[PDB]
DNA sequence: TAGGCACTGG
DNA sequence: CAGTGCCTA
């Protein structure tokens, strides 16, 4: 077993130089140094043990370090470099598993002071340590008089990188072994450090192994991209900006601007009393100035600066003002001195001057025109921000994100895009599609498979509570569409609404506001629903008697045998059901991947299918065509089916497949 | 004897008007314009025939403060057939106001 | 009853 | 940076 991490030129989209490298073998206790002209070296020595049916471990590795190294040893050494994914160990990876209680700064792309909880001492160190190099690198230089340039630390190597890449390893390899030794993660009878791939795997929990593929697929599913339609999306945005133009001049004309103080240095006092006056606004007593004397001030008479401000349909201050002014009296306000102002809220409000009422509809029209601008076009993590020179968006993945077992999307946030039911989903959602990549051969646009997993979580409740029901519920399940034939009962609107409410159930004024009715009706669906399934108690109890006694354990075991962290007893179903959930989906990316690979298909836009998109329950697959299209479709399907046998999980699992050109078709 | 203005009147009761005109743009929450408020009372009865006192209260009113530019209340405009010859913010007091008076008239 | 992220106001 | 509120599963 072996300990490397490597510092190059830039992140993995442009990297086109390794600066040096550096190596830890156990077998040898001894630490080796790469440099620039030693990258041949460096190589040759990862490949090596890799002959020995090694491991090589690196801090972040699989989505960095590993794909790096293909790229650099074409570019710069023109060698074929592929390290298999067998051989590879990510310590972010092992963190994200053994302690996905906590969050961590996705290797410094979030600050630290922003995350909620602790950290674990050494990943924090090893996700900081590109900023700290910065830090000393600039000291230095304005040490030496010498100006800063933004991110020149990176172009050139020098022994302060060298003396890093040494430290990043040595806090590596530490972390390594320290999460080495959770014992139920890895047998305590076993040294880790001192066995060949095959049993570092077969040995440890499965979920180290479930783990380091999703990890291996998701960095390649990242490299791939969404293939995006730019100028759809651009066109889009002139739309939806003069939309929200004409919004604003009909809504700056139905409410006028007004004026508030601002910049008031001194507190107001009774010019009698000398009483200090708080609540008054803040003045300011002009020191010079006379009665000819042309300025506008007289040293000694006290004036209230004030600002002009025009409505603004964004803040919820300045709606709140214009509305309660109209005679609206707030029922709700937020838990810190503030009437809420959501669209809820907004379409129960009532006044009587009917311009004023209808200029309501156009505030909800433009908050949500606003909504999708700042996600389309203007937001920091803006679509249009984030296309890359390919055509493609490259969101990143944490595969393990979420304490659940889910993962987590981010920069953009893939797995949050409008639905196609929602305003302008169809729009959005049609951007992102395989027809938007056109093949680097024929130049003919690739077509999109879409597959999401049938009722998931309620079949994963009908698995849970088979031994309570012997069955009842998995079978009841298999007999047409639950969340249809859920719609009908509960008398809901909308399929997905059906959705909503079975989950917001199985994990009354909540249920009523989903279902559109007051607390009355969320009750009576609440008990005819559970009078339904009575086993669902049976199952909560049992939970309960599990885990509470004060805890006698605050996790759950889940599929793959991980500790599954609880942050409440009352959350305790939900998370049970939601690691169920994805755990199995984890499991079946994985499997469905790997099925396609034995058929002879090849994974890539040089291939012939690509992962674009894994958003929980759902993966959106590109295709070079369409039989492979069905191939993709008919062989996630049999994954599915693998994995629910290779879980014995009690209740039978499926899929539900979509062909089409984009994701407004494919889901 | 004060000149209550609103937005819509604003044009032919002071700039359309003959002689000189005082205009205080004020706030309710405003301390200082309470302060001087009194004040202007006082100065509308004794300078009857040679000065008329208005009052624009710009919560009521949001049109017209803007197009002076103000940036403090209470804000003292004097027009004088049609046009602001003199300008003064601030809590003046009588005697101020006064000499403020006397010397522009 | 798992997450990311935008916009306002201080 | 915090308080709010919306987007997704
Ligand atoms: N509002 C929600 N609250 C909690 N969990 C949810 C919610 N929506 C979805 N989930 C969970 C349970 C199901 C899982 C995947 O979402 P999805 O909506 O596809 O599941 P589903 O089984 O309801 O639908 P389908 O059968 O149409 O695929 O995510
Ligand atoms: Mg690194
Ligand atoms: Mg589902
Ligand atoms: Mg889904």
């Amino acid at each position: 077993m072996i300990v490397s991490d490597i510092e190059a030129n830039a992140l993995l989209e442009s990297v086109t130089k390794f600066h040096c490298g550096v190596i830890y073998d156990y077998s040898t206790a001894e630490y080796v140094s790469y440099r620039p002209s030693d990258f041949g070296a460096y190589l040759d020595a990862l490949e090596a043990e890799v002959a020995r049916g090694g491991l090589i471990v690196f801090h972040n590795g699989h989505k960095y370090d590993v794909p790096a190294l293909t790229k650099l040893a074409k570019l710069q050494l023109n060698r074929e470099f592929h390290l298999p994914r067998e051989n590879c160990i990510d310590t972010l990876v092992l963190s994200r598993l053994i302690h996905s209680n906590l969050k961590d700064t996705d290797m410094g792309l979030l600050r630290s002071g922003k995350l909620p909880g602790a950290l674990e001492a050494w990943g924090y160190r090893l996700g900081e340590m590109k900023g700290e190099y910065k830090d000393d690198f600039k000291r230095m230089l304005e040490e030496q008089g010498e100006e800063y340039v933004d991110g020149m630390e990176w172009w050139n190597f020098n022994e302060e990188m060298m003396d890093y890449n040494v430290q990043d390893v040595v806090v590596t390899k530490a972390l390594l072994e320290k999460l080495l030794s959770d014992k139920h993660y890895f047998p305590p009878e076993i040294d880790f450090t001192d066995v060949g791939y095959t049993t570092f795997w077969s040995e440890s929990l499965e979920a180290v192994d479930i783990e380091h593929r999703a990890a291996w697929l998701l960095a390649k599913q990242e490299r791939n991209g969404f293939p995006f339609d730019t100028k759809a999306i651009e066109e889009l945005y002139v739309e939806l900006a003069a939309r929200r133009s004409e919004l604003l001049r009909k809504l700056t004309e139905t409410f006028g601007s007004w004026y508030q103080p601002k910049g008031g240095t001194e507190m107001f006092c009774h010019p009698r009393t000398g009483k200090p006056l708080p609540k008054y606004p803040r003045i300011k007593t002009p020191k010079v100035g006379g009665i000819l004397d042309t300025r506008e001030y007289v040293a000694g008479a006290p004036y209230t600066p004030v600002e002009h401000v025009v409505f603004n349909p964004s803040s919820r201050d300045h709606i709140q003002k214009k509305l309660q002014e109209a005679g609206w009296v707030p029922t709700k306000y937020t838990d810190k001195g503030a009437p809420v102002v959501d669209d809820e809220v907004l379409e129960g409000v009532r006044v009587d001057d009917p311009e004023k009422q209808a200029a309501i509809d156009l505030i909800k029209e433009y908050l949500m025109i606003q909504k999708r601008i700042g996600q389309s076009a203007e937001g920091d993590k803006a679509w249009l921000r984030y296309v890359a020179e390919d055509g493609k968006i490259h969101g990143s993945v944490n595969p393990n994100g979420a304490v659940t077992g889910r993962a987590t999307h981010a920069f953009p946030n893939l797995a949050q895009i409008p639905g196609v039911r929602s305003p302008y989903g169809e729009q959005c959602r049609a951007a992102f599609g395989a027809e938007h990549h056109l093949d680097g051969i024929t130049g003919k646009p690739w077509v999109q498979a879409g597959i999401d997993a049938s009722g998931l979580e309620l079949r994963c409740l009908a698995h849970f509570m088979a031994r309570f029901d012997n069955g009842e519920y998995a079978h009841e399940i298999l007999n047409g569409d639950i969340h249809t034939k859920n719609q009908i009962a509960a008398e809901l609107p909308t399929r997905d609404n059906a959705k909503t409410f079975i989950y917001g159930f199985l994990y009354d004024e909540k249920i009523g506001q989903i279902v559109g009715a007051g607390k009355e009706r969320g009750k009576e669906l609440k008990k005819k629903f559970l009078e339904n399934t009575p086993a669902i108690a049976a199952l909560r109890e049992s939970i309960q008697q599990t885990l509470v006694e004060k805890w006698k354990r605050r996790w759950i075991k889940g599929l793959d045998g991980r500790k599954v962290h609880v942050r409440s007893p009352h959350a305790a179903l939900n998370t049970l059901l939601q690691s169920a959930g994805a755990l199995i989906c984890k499991l079946w990316i994985i499997k469905t991947e790997e099925m396609l690979v034995e058929k002879g298909l090849k994974h890539g836009w040089d291939g012939d299918f690509a992962y674009m998109a894994w958003v929980h329950d759902e993966i959106q697959v590109g295709c070079r065509t369409e039989e492979i299209a069905q191939v993709v479709i008919e062989t996630a399907q049999e994954a599915m089916r693998w994995v629910g046998d290779h879980w014995n999980f009690r209740c039978l699992l499926d899929t539900e497949g979509k062909m089409g050109p984009n994701w407004a078709i494919c889901h | 004897k004060i000149i209550h203005l609103t937005d819509d009147s604003f044009d032919t009761d002071v700039l359309k008007a003959d002689g000189a005109i005082l205009v205080d743009f004020w706030a309710e929450w405003c301390g200082p314009c309470k302060m001087i408020a009194p004040i202007l009372d006082e100065i509308a009865d004794e300078y009857q025939g040679k000065l008329t006192v208005a009052k624009l209260n710009i919560d009521q009113n949001p049109g017209t403060a803007p197009k002076y530019g103000i940036r403090g209340i209470p804000t003292l405009l004097l027009f004088k057939n049609g046009e602001v010859a003199a300008t003064k913010v601030g809590a003046l007091s009588k005697g101020q106001l006064k000499e403020f008076l006397d010397a522009n008239l």
